[PDB]
């Protein structure tokens, strides 16, 4: 899910549009 | 004098005294002496047997279960030196389970060069505390004297005092005696170790223990450094070589020993550095003709083939078997179940080894504080691994803090994994530094290095919290520190604040009152302290509380200990205020300093005021009958903390689950000032007067007084002797009808006041008649008035009564009234 | 700006990143 | 009445209210409703929008960050039932981070069949504590309502009382209201769950929540069991099948759903046991023509292909995805970070699985107490193992006590090792029993199962210590137990004795004052108790202290808890003894039982004695002026303990080394008795007599009194009426020279004693003259004697003064003396 | 040594004469 | 009699087993 990608790892800008329309 | 007779290399005696008769012909033992396992003996079997020739023992003396021996004063009356070249479990004198013994009796033992003394399980042994071991052993803290008659019972200890010298051991002086008839011989402080004669003169410099004539090398009984032809020397002159660290021998003796070992079954002796040593060190090899070990043309180490490939090190004697080793063809297990630091001798024996072909294991080493005694440890090949394929096994070390000094120490591990568990004072940072330095970073798997056991009792948060705002008040201190947030800010559960009074600056780390502070909301976190004692210095530091993560590094954040002192305020009231009036014009006032100074008491304030006499007493008719005038907390722990951890983790888990599900990744009065005094003398006081004293302890004088209420006490001065005495001649008046009116001047300045007057008139030959004159009576009648007196000549005497007591009578006054 | 996003901060980060188009959910 | 309109299978609303308009045409939701992620909204966007048609939600309702919504009383004014067929993390109603909301307003919600309610992070939410959740949820303890405005602030909660019913929640009654204008509707206790009408009458038996007409199936708003054609039916009559556990449908509907799923992209429905279920269980298979699943002619289980072969179970909804599974083609990770026991639902969802193809892991399950919810778990193939080649991983379970009931439960593990760590309430005995039963005895290696962490907080010594001699005394209890010795008797370091007063028998195991007893010498070990409170029952049991051995079983020995009561003794002195006089012959004495009864207080003792009047007062001349007669810690940290362990182990190590080296293997007064009363009335008392009261609390009467010293108090009765009055006529005498001598009879029985008499004689027209008559004066002169009276007629009045005060005057007496 | 044979393991009579003359 | 011998009990057991011949020690 999103939490293991962001809260544990380091989130860049690109993938956050994968959670948006 | 010096050593006569044979040398008798160390022997062992067992099961009887039949073989014990071989100690008669030698004075020095070049080895170890063991007297043990002697069951079928009786106390009458030892009185007739004595060994006065024995002087010193090189290695050690062991006594274990010898029945019938009650004192060694007969067996060894001349034992004075135990060199301790080879110990017995880091002990040079062992007396274990020695039943039927009452006293040691070794009254000539002076110096034990190396080792300690262990005395245990002797139910009948006494005269133990009457020995000053500090005069014999360099390190007395390494001794172990327990389970004897001295502590189990209260057996008598009669040291002859009328002669036995007394020296303080902890805080009191106690006489020293080996037996009931032998005092422990004590040398003056000038005689460090050379010993003293009977009259107290230092012996020769190369002497030790005892000597016959002071300043004479050839008249000593124990050479401190070396022995040669009846003379003690600094070093063996040529062509004599140092042998066994106690004596010098010629080339012929060393060659004979080498040949005897070679041509038989061993210690095949060689020669190196002007010494005849059993084996020359690494890089040297003995030659065919001569015995000297010349340097080798290559790197040939001294390998030490360990039997069974797994050697346990638990004592100085076990470590000494590796002395001079450089490459170990086996495995080492370091296991010192001690309580005393053996690093000093362990670094001397070990630490010269370069490589370890097997694994290194440190298990249950309570006393170890560091593995730095491996001075030159570089390579651990690990060709033979511990069960589970391990090459370094550290487990249950109670005080292991640092593994090595990584600034200058290198290490290399070829094969094998790592292991660390239950090291409460070893932190994960050291383990990871060792991983990086050794080169086994990508070799350990999970749970090989625990996280809740390594460093769980040591503060190594390796992150600094900085205070930003501290302000001090009367009893409140306001603290502020910079906020800290871990990468997952929900992990921060709050802060713990540790405060404690610190009289002096040097305070430890890790009393210590704890208060829990909730994390801030996302304004510095901060906290205010309540209930502080004024004028006190406190030690303050903050350590964070964060949730454990099992996968990666836990977290770390804490603040260095800071010192803040609260300011001063008004002090307390002085205690025990007592005033004593020694004289009619002098009163002494005594008091105690306040129990709450709240700073430095600089001065005192004393106030004076006179108590006016009660107007009630001036207006009473005391002549009436009835005239008796006075003659003036631990947190609920588990059932608590855990619950909070579980609740916080549950909230975080629900948040994570919700985020996972929701989001989808589409593809005024008289006074004075006292100066540093606790008493005051007061003069200029009216006689017999009560005073009210107002006393203060005040700690600020010039910038306005800041000091509390005063203590009140009453003091009344002594009365004068002649204050109550009536002064002035007595005047009498006789009227026409024989009425007597007396006139006497009152004591104008009396002891306070006069309550009454008494007139005693007696006719010549008659009886004495009394009359009371009161204050109002005196004011109205201007003295004494008598009605209807029989004719004759009377004698008038007057006295005045005051609050102090009874005044003296006046001179007799005679008047005669007409008989008509 | 690259850092760890956890808790409500993750929601805020997504809302600044997008919200003119709206979040996605499978039909 | 019943449900009109569509069925609208569960939908999700996001990012705007444009799609929210599709809830207008349905009254029942056959799924879950989620309103979440609504940022660009204002509070004026919700007032105009309402959904009165909605009645009941099958799965759950979730609200997450919907800005602008202040109350749900407008959105859902007719929501009454949440079945909770499918939950959202074991919650049926979730309101999370719902900013800009003040009150719920769900004033028609009556029953939530399954699940709980979680409300969290609503800074503006009020009217929460004013809801009686016990009337809606079967289990209210499973709720989680934290971090709201009610606990952060003190927002007003104005429930209309003048109407809102009040019910006690903990110990006090508080009114219940959903909003400021809506009280929570409460039904009478007779209406269990069928609901009540407006006037308070139970609805139909198969009704729920609300109804229009009582006892009418067709006038209900929520069928409790099933819905069919506007009528609630206990079971669906043929040919109608139960569908979704809430309604009945015909064969055509189920067939249509099956065909729609088959001919498209799913829940391919089948028919079994008069139900249209998504899939029939193991041992059944659907046919071609009809949809019924007939039993299969072979053992075909319902395999459940777990995605990624590793499924984490952390909630009821996650476990429900395995409902009906028998063989799992993956791995299970049981991880409930909870605090509440989920075993009830977990055993219903899980427990029907037979085999696990992978590994089973239980990690950080705080709330779990047992793994018994796996009712039919037999085989764990372990074809896929946890990192480190493990097939069963139990770690950090805070309350895991038993793994299975090994009396009737079998287990089989094919491959993989075991793992157990940090299970404080799981003992090694259970782990070894699992090793034996499973068949993996010779498969685990060292440190795979820890020893200092498993069961370190549970007492499972599995060895009985038996007390042999217990004797009881006044405050000392002597204990004796049979000696115990481990195989290495030096391991026994002593015993720990735990004692605590037990008012009632049922006491827990594992306060609890500890005392250490040294091991005996090789006489039972025993111990004597000091400082006990008499007549108290105490709990006694002994648990051994033995040295840890890392290799084998640690060791075990302890005694069962026994109960001993110390005997009785003399009680304490009664407290607050006060005596009050309410009559001249009656006094009331009040007291309380002593603070130390030391048993059952059976009676009291009261003793009487009269205080004789002081003879000093009888012999005083009170006529003189001045006649004012009175008007009658824990063990020092761990260091301490550790040090003792280290010293004992060092002694044992030295003993072992010595044995290794030495031995070589060659090849009277008035009283009464009170009965259960704390006060007593006293009669037969003389007026004005000092009575000294001796009061006792005594707990033994017939077999000799065993009771302590007495309390003392004095009392005096009230003054009488005419005790001081003078009786008898006054007699006067006139001599030749006009001497007046009076005779009056004294009050023979006065109030204690008479101090003086007063004679007041006044001549007719003259003034009244007074004279004092003292006790000695009365005795000497037999009354009053007057000297030298002027001729005339006087009036004689006499009064007597006593300890009470002023006595009444006598009748006037007239005498006339001659004028000569 | 003798201790690992006796205190840890179980000692019978036969080997104890190996520690005697 | 077969049991664990430790501490002084080991010495007593060896003395009971032998001691008329005496303990052994390497020359």
């Amino acid at each position: 899910g999103i939490v293991e990608q962001c809260c544990t790892s380091i989130c860049s800008r690109y993938q956050l549009e994968n959670y948006c329309n | 004098h010096l050593y006569p007779g044979e040398v008798c290399p160390g022997m062992d005696i067992r099961n009887n005294l039949t073989r014990l008769h071989e100690l008669e012909n030698c004075s020095v033992i070049e080895g170890h002496l063991q007297i043990l396992l002697m069951f079928k003996t009786r106390p009458e079997d030892f009185r007739d047997l004595s060994f006065p020739k024995l002087i010193m023992i090189t290695d050690y003396l062991l006594l274990f279960r010898v029945y019938g021996l009650e004192s060694l004063k007969d067996l060894f009356p001349n034992l004075t030196v135990i060199r301790g070249s080879r110990l017995f479990f880091n002990y040079a004198l062992v007396i274990f389970e020695m039943v039927h013994l009452k006293e040691l009796g070794l009254y000539n033992l002076m110096n034990i060069t190396r080792g300690s003394v262990r005395i245990e399980k002797n139910n009948e042994l006494c005269y133990l505390a009457t020995i000053d071991w500090s005069r014999i052993l360099d390190s007395v803290e390494d001794n172990y004297i327990v389970l004897n008659k001295d502590d189990n019972e209260e057996c008598g200890d009669v040291c002859p005092g009328t002669n036995c010298p007394a020296t303080v051991i902890n805080g009191q002086f106690v006489e020293r005696c080996w037996t009931h008839s032998h005092c422990q011989k004590v040398c003056p402080t000038i005689c460090k170790s050379h010993g003293c004669t009977a009259e107290g003169l230092c012996c020769h410099k190369e002497c030790l223990g005892n000597c016959s004539e002071p300043d004479d090398p050839t008249k000593c009984v124990a050479c401190r450094n070396f022995y040669l032809d009846g003379q003690c020397v600094e070093t063996c002159p040529p062509p004599y070589y140092h042998f066994q660290d106690w004596r010098c021998v010629n080339f012929s003796f060393c060659q004979d020993l080498h040949f005897k070992c070679r041509n038989s079954r061993c210690h095949q002796y060689v020669i190196h550095n002007n010494k005849c040593i059993p084996e020359c060190p690494s890089g040297y090899t003995m030659n065919s003709s001569n015995l000297m070990c010349t340097p080798c043309l290559g790197p040939c180490p001294k390998v030490c083939q360990i039997l069974e490939g797994e050697k346990t090190i638990d004592s100085v004697t076990s470590a000494q078997e590796l002395r001079g080793c450089t490459v170990i063809n086996g495995s080492l297990i370091i296991n010192i179940r001690g309580g005393n630091n053996l690093a000093a001798e362990l670094e001397a024996n070990l630490g010269l080894i370069e490589e370890i072909s097997g694994f290194l294991k440190i298990r249950r080493s309570y006393a170890l504080v560091s593995l730095s005694f491996f001075r030159k440890l570089h390579l651990i090949r690990g060709e033979t691994l511990e069960i589970g394929n391990y090459s370094f096994y550290a487990l249950d070390n109670q005080n292991l803090r640092q593994l090595w000094d990584w600034s200058k120490h290198n290490l290399t591990i070829t094969q094998g994994k790592l292991f660390f568990h239950y090291n409460p004072k070893l932190c994960l940072s050291e383990i990871h530094k060792m991983e990086e330095v050794s080169g086994t970073k990508g070799r350990q798997e999970r749970n090989d290095i625990a996280l809740k056991t390594n460093g769980d009792q040591a503060s190594c948060e390796n992150e600094l919290l900085k205070f930003s705002f501290i302000r001090t008040s009367f009893d409140k201190i306001l603290l502020r520190w910079e906020p800290y947030w871990p990468p997952d800010f929900r992990d921060l559960l709050g802060f713990m604040l540790f405060y404690k009074e610190a009289p002096y600056q040097n305070v430890t780390e890790f009393s210590w009152t704890v208060v829990d502070i909730d994390p801030p909301q996302r304004s510095h976190p901060g906290w205010l302290m309540r209930g502080l004692k004024p004028w006190t210095q406190y030690a303050i530091f903050v350590k964070t509380l964060v949730t454990f993560s099992d996968e990666r590094r836990t977290y770390g954040a804490k603040s260095d200990i800071i010192y803040v002192q609260t300011d001063a305020t008004n002090p307390s009231v002085p205690l025990d205020p007592i005033s004593v009036s020694n004289s009619s014009s002098q009163i002494i006032l005594k008091w105690k300093p306040p129990s709450d100074p709240n700073g430095n008491i600089t001065h005192y304030l004393v106030y004076w005021e006179r108590q006016a006499e009660d107007s009630e007493l001036f207006e009473l008719d005391y002549c009436l009958k009835g005239l008796k005038l006075p003659s003036r907390s631990c947190p609920k722990t588990d059932s608590q903390i855990l619950k909070e951890l579980e609740e916080s983790s549950f909230r975080k888990t629900f948040e994570d689950y919700l985020h996972n599900v929701v989001f989808v990744p589409r593809p005024h009065r008289p006074f004075e000032k006292v100066v540093n005094k606790e008493s005051l003398v007061i003069s200029g006081l009216r006689h017999f007067t009560g005073y009210r004293i107002e006393l203060q302890a005040c700690n600020q004088d010039s910038p306005d007084e800041r000091c509390s209420v005063a203590a009140y006490v009453s003091a009344r001065t002594m009365p004068e002797a002649k204050a109550d005495d009536i002064v002035g001649p007595v005047t009498h008046e006789i009227f026409e009808n024989n009425v007597v009116h007396l006139m006497w001047q009152e004591p104008k300045e009396p002891n306070g006041l006069i309550v009454l007057y008494e007139v005693s008139y007696r006719r010549y030959g008659d009886e004495e008649l009394h009359l009371c004159v009161s204050r109002k009576h005196f004011a109205l009648e201007r003295g004494c008035r008598l009605r209807g007196l029989s004719p004759g000549n009377y004698s008038v005497r007057v006295r005045a009564t005051s609050l102090a007591g009874n005044g003296s009578w006046t001179e007799p006054t005679y008047f005669y009234v007409t008989d008509y | 700006v690259n850092q760890h996003l956890c808790g409500s901060h993750l929601v805020e980060a997504l809302y600044l990143v997008c919200g003119e188009r709206g979040f996605f959910y499978t039909p």
